[PDB]
């Protein structure tokens, strides 16, 4: 992983709204970070905010083109 | 090839039965209380 891929998923998981939604812009302007980016334990950007129960960190990745498959499992 | 994907999905079970099977503890209630404890402490030095 990067460390901009680490700074956006500790940017969520801890609720952010402001630089989330930095780096989903950043990351249409300038191929930097790949939304899809994975833990080291899978774990999308979108699963951690899936078990940390905030629907606008969802919401604010839904909007984007995030890869959804096989997370509404979750 | 089979080992890595056992072990990925092994660890990945046993957080997540971390995160089911763990009951809450002391240490827990203490970061909550400093948790609205700085964040209270925070918002008094922003107003004042």
């Amino acid at each position: 992983l990067s460390a901009e891929e680490k700074a956006f998923l500790s940017a969520v998981e801890k609720g952010d709204y402001a630089t989330v939604k930095q780096a989903l812009q950043e990351a249409e302007i300038y191929y930097n970070v790949n939304i899809n980016c994975m833990d080291p334990l899978g774990r999308s950007a979108l699963l951690i905010a899936i078990e940390n129960e905030n629907l606008e960190i969802m919401e604010l990745l839904l909007n984007h083109s995030v890869y959804v498959g096989d997370a509404l499992l979750y | 090839e089979v080992i890595r994907n056992l072990v990925k999905r092994y660890v990945a079970a046993m957080i997540r039965n971390s995160k089911t099977n763990e009951g809450l503890t002391e240490e827990n209630f203490k970061e909550l209380k400093q948790d609205i404890s700085s964040f209270r402490y925070e918002v008094l030095d922003l107003l004042g």
